[PDB]
RNA sequence: AAUUAUAUAACUUAUCUAUUUUAUAGUAUAAGUUUGAAAUUUCGGUUGGGGUGACC
RNA sequence: UCUCCAGGCAUACGCGUAUAACAACUCGGAUAACCAUUGUUAGUUAAUCAGAAUAGGCAAUAAUCACACUAUAAAUCACCUAUAACUUCUCUGUUAACCCAACACCGGAAUGCCUAAAGGAAAGAUCCAAAAAGAUAAAAGGAACUCGGCAAACAAGAACC
RNA sequence: GAGCUACCUAAAAACAAUUUUAUGAAUCAACUCGUCUAUGUGGCAAAAUAGUGAGAAGAUUUUUAGGUAGAGGUGAAAAGCCU
């Protein structure tokens, strides 16, 4: 009798009724463990393909005018409503976004460096080794996956022939090609880390259930005897 | 018309009036008019409580008879 | 605890729970949750002129009953039809095609009243 | 108390009463008889008695066929015979040790395979067998169409037989349209397999759709009571005149 | 690019036709005859329905490109 | 605290456990009901 | 503890595919090898209370 | 009429005639009176209380007297474009001292209004024993009690492991 | 078999007065719980009564409907709860 929420086809920037699961399957038993509760919450579809050609429209590319910089249940990071022509979308803010600030949507790869200004979104070849990005994508075309938590950055180590190497936060190295789009600057809420949880009942508001009160080498044949 | 029910048995059905054809019924086609195979356990079943109930009567008469003419 | 046994109606259950106690519907439900009645689903009862008429609920002890004979199918149509036909055999105007003149119907479809299936009640 | 019939005898009881009855005479023959498939996942006996090596006496031997279990899905598909063994093992082979749940199951592949008398590519899940069968046969058509029931397995197998004899028996121009000699062709080297058009309607078909075949062929409307009385009546009345 | 709509909540994929269909010259027997369904026949096809007159309480309305006041050039209201 | 007491009756909750068209929705509830009519049952569900 | 262990997870050889000049890759299956989620079964006898040593 | 007590009236869920009158006095109420019992007859009335056409386009801006503010856990069809239809009141709930606890059970049982204008009766009659239970009062003393200030107190303060 | 109980999902509800650095703060009702004692021990009760106590804007309490089922479920682990 479990229907997923995630049932909404049509993109829109209006906010949308979350249900909770409370760590269970559409079986209906846990899979999860502490997961219940917390404050009911709206989700706002953010658009993690930053270089989205507006429809009926060239693929070149194109800027678009930050709105507002708001506060997002859904994530640690916090996203900015960006209109451009007659479209509105939410996407996720960089460390320095202000309302009102104007960001470049590119598909060009610059024969040579393009000089990287915090969230504008270019393609890996244009950008310079050494230059901070977030929300990177695995493959062209595939959308963000990677680099979209509060206060993440990859570096960009290399670049030969048509491949480049992403040192992702974790300190894993990635490659992938340089098609792929990546946005410059790290992401929004830098201090997320700093903060103090204080007391058991804010991570109940959180939609966190406390932990359960529950409180392996095999020697070889030589070794048995000396264990 | 004749059908079976999800019960096994045959009973006469009695058609209804609607305004869409039988095919484009939702409702209509929710209802089964067929029996699966765990049903012919209890077909069997029935076909024996059944035979006990007209032995017994059978039998029961012809004690009856007994005693009429031991009686005249 | 709950009564197995008796019948579900109405008056049991919350009352999002409702049913009906088996009167016809006499119209419809339309949407911004409006009654319209139909004035053609509301049974009309049709009552003849009683004036004059001689016969009254109760017969005479003297009246003799009648041999019982139930109507059947053929006693309907030689009162009916054999006449007509044997009529018109005689004269030799008669042919399958025209069964219709003799009061055959072919099909009940187009009838007000259809004899099958029943589309009037009693 | 007891039933008259032995339980075994039941279905052929009621094939003997009732629409089943009226059902054409070749068809229940299929039903009646039932005849043990070619042997897949068992070793016959070459001979009916061997020598027992420890008495050394001669000693009838049977064959014991292997149960096997069919899956609805083979239904859709050409298994050459092949099915599910559904058994036990010893582990390790020895008698002494744990006795253990196995299945082995059959290596499925699917194929294209092309019939010439439908003119039609069909793609069917399918065993490596089949395909040996195939080959034997010389020919997608002729494996079908020389198969028996039994050995056959599938109710898709034996529908697509009902298609090939239908098609021959009637010698359907349908079959390559505008080219007469090569439709011509492929009857003729299908010849030995033809049979009369009733016959080929009811190859293949499960008791449940013979039924409603011959339900649909007897199906009628009422004759209206008007009609048959007139008949009567206009007899009488021409005889009088005669 | 994410695809909203997640294929668990879609509308389900249509079952595959039965076999007896793909064979060419073949009349299937189904169970359209019974007027009801049964697991061991073949499913029937059938033709669009027409009621044959309109009626209002349920009206069916046709799609944006044949509605008459249909105009290329858009207009923003 | 006192036991004895652990039938709360809703209707809405005794149709939807043990109704009729609970009992027919599963083969293994049907085979309850064919249970019933061959015991003789008044009541075959709630 | 003894017996098992297509729960997973790996591998190897077949089988089946593609390619390949023999190589690669894969894999509706079969046979092995490694892990063990589990399963099944058992708690000999003499020894104040034990511990221990012993004994049959 | 008097004496005294202080959760009542509605709705929801549930219950299913326990409702009311008459007649009975077998059974039921743990006894009578009287009926909650038996038999017969009656009852609960609603257009406002309660239950029960289609296809497209589309949304950044809590609530808290919403103003000022602050905040964080980030918080509820409409409107528009077209298409179609072009006057309607039937059906169902409505009684009660009632439900879940084997019982006319010192138990369990949601919300709104109100705190006596509503709702009720702790004593069948008599007697004034022991033991047992509960309440109040205490000369002198004030933890000497007891495993322990348990319980009670005109006390309800302080401090340390 | 989850109308009890354990946990969860959806939709709802309740929180007076008094102080406060403005809150899993304080005092204390309604409400929730069940510390200690006496009574009761076939009891009013198959866990209650009477006092005395703990929390009482929150990890609070409560209502309606749904969900997870025994080789299992749930568990702020008592091997506790699942009529
Ligand atoms: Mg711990
Ligand atoms: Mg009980
Ligand atoms: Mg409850
Ligand atoms: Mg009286
Ligand atoms: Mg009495
Ligand atoms: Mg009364
Ligand atoms: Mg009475
Ligand atoms: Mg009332
Ligand atoms: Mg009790
Ligand atoms: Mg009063
Ligand atoms: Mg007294
Ligand atoms: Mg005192
Ligand atoms: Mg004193
Ligand atoms: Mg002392
Ligand atoms: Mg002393
Ligand atoms: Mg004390
Ligand atoms: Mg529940
Ligand atoms: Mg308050
Ligand atoms: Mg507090
Ligand atoms: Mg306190
Ligand atoms: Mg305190
Ligand atoms: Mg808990
Ligand atoms: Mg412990
Ligand atoms: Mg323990």
């Amino acid at each position: 009798k479990f229907v997923s929420w995630k049932s909404r086809t049509k993109y829109t920037v209006k906010p949308v009724k979350m249900r909770k699961s409370g760590g269970r399957d559409h079986t209906g038993r846990i899979r999860v463990h502490g997961i219940g509760g917390g404050h009911k919450q709206n989700y706002r579809m953010i658009d993690f393909l930053r270089f989205r050609p507006e429809k009926e429209k060239a693929p070149e590319p194109f800027e678009e005018k930050v709105v507002v910089v708001r506060y997002d249940p859904c994530r640690s990071a916090d996203i900015a409503l960006v209109a451009g022509g007659s479209r509105k979308r939410w996407i996720i803010a960089t460390e320095n976004m202000k309302a009102g600030d104007t960001i470049l949507n590119s598909n060009h790869i610059g024969r040579m460096a393009v000089a990287a200004q915090e969230g504008d979104a270019h393609p890996l070849g244009a950008l310079p080794v050494g230059t901070l990005i977030n929300n990177v994508e695995s493959e062209p075309g595939r959308g963000a996956q990677y680099i979209r938590a509060a206060g993440t950055c990859g570096v960009l180590l290399r670049k030969v022939n048509g491949t480049a190497i992403i040192q992702l936060p974790s300190k894993r190295q990635m490659q992938v090609l340089e098609s792929c789009t990546a946005t410059v600057g790290r992401v929004s809420n830098v201090n997320h880390n700093q903060r103090v949880i204080g007391k058991a009942g804010r991570n109940r508001w959180l939609g966190k259930r406390p932990n359960s009160g529950l409180w392996k080498i095999r020697p070889l044949p030589p070794m048995k005897s000396y264990v | 018309a004749w059908r079976r029910d999800i019960f096994g048995r045959i009973v006469w059905h009695k058609f209804k009036q609607w305004p869409i054809p039988w095919y484009l019924n939702k409702r209509y086609n929710r209802r089964r008019f067929f029996a699966m195979p765990y049903v012919d356990r209890f077909i069997r079943l029935r076909i024996e409580k059944h035979a006990r109930i007209e032995a017994r009567k059978r039998s029961l008469q012809k004690k009856k008879e007994k005693i009429l003419h031991a009686k005249f | 605890g709950a009564d197995r046994m008796s019948k579900w109606t109405s008056k049991r259950g919350p009352r999002t729970f409702t049913k009906s106690r088996g009167a016809k519907k006499t119209g419809i439900y339309t949407s911004d949750r409006k009654f319209v009645q139909i004035k053609e689903m509301v049974p009309e009862f049709v009552v003849p002129d009683l004036t004059g008429f001689k016969l009254k609920p109760y017969v005479n002890y003297r009246a003799p009953a009648g041999i019982d004979t139930p109507l059947t199918a053929k006693a309907l149509f030689q009162e009916t039809v054999a006449p007509a036909i044997e009529k018109d055999f005689k004269e030799g105007t008669f042919d399958a095609n025209n069964l219709e003149k003799y009061g055959f119907e072919p099909t009940q479809e187009g009838k007000l009243f259809q004899l099958y299936p029943k589309n009037f009640p009693r | 108390p007891l039933h008259r019939y032995p339980v075994h005898l039941w279905q052929k009881l009621r094939l003997r009463q009732g629409i089943c009855a009226r059902l054409p005479a070749h068809f229940l023959r299929s039903l009646e008889e039932e005849r043990t498939p070619t042997p897949v996942h068992y070793k016959p006996h070459g001979t009916k008695f061997k020598i027992n090596p420890k008495n050394g006496q001669r000693e009838r031997v049977e064959d014991v066929p292997i149960p096997v279990h069919y899956p609805p899905e083979s239904q859709q598909g050409l298994w050459g015979g092949e099915g599910l063994i559904l058994g036990y093992r010893y582990a390790n082979n020895d008698k002494l040790s744990k006795r253990v749940k196995k299945v082995w199951k059959p290596q499925l592949f699917t194929r294209e395979l092309y019939s010439e008398i439908l003119d039609k590519k069909f793609t069917v899940t399918v065993t490596m067998r089949t395909l040996d069968l195939i080959d034997e046969a010389y020919g997608f058509d002729f494996y079908i169409l020389k198969t028996p029931k039994e050995d056959l397995g599938s109710k898709f197998g034996m529908d697509l037989k009902r298609g090939m004899l239908l098609r021959l028996a009637r010698q359907d121009p349908h079959l390559h349209p505008e080219n007469p000699e090569r439709r011509a062709a492929i009857y003729d080297k299908y010849r030995s397999f033809v049979i009369p058009e009733a016959e080929a309607e009811w190859v293949g078909l499960t008791l449940e759709e013979a039924l409603e075949k011959q339900r649909l062929l007897e199906e009628k409307d009422p004759v209206p009571l008007f009609k048959v009385y007139v008949e009567e009546l206009v007899q009488r009345l021409q005889e009088q005149v005669l | 690019a994410y695809e909203w709509g997640v294929r668990s909540t879609r509308k389900p994929e249509p079952r595959p036709l039965d076999r007896v269909y793909e064979i060419p010259g073949l009349e299937p027997i189904t169970y359209e005859g019974k007027k009801h369904f049964v697991p061991w026949l073949a499913r029937p096809i059938f033709p669009p329905w027409e009621r044959g007159w309109n009626d209002p309480r349920f009206h069916r309305a046709a799609p944006i490109h044949e509605q008459t006041l249909y105009k290329e050039e858009p207009c923003y209201i | 605290r006192a036991r004895g007491n652990e039938y709360q009756p809703s209707n809405i909750k005794r149709k939807h456990k043990h109704g009729w068209v609970r009992r027919l929705s599963t083969p293994a509830g049907v085979q309850v009901i064919l249970r019933r009519m061959l015991k003789g049952r008044k009541s075959l569900s709630h």
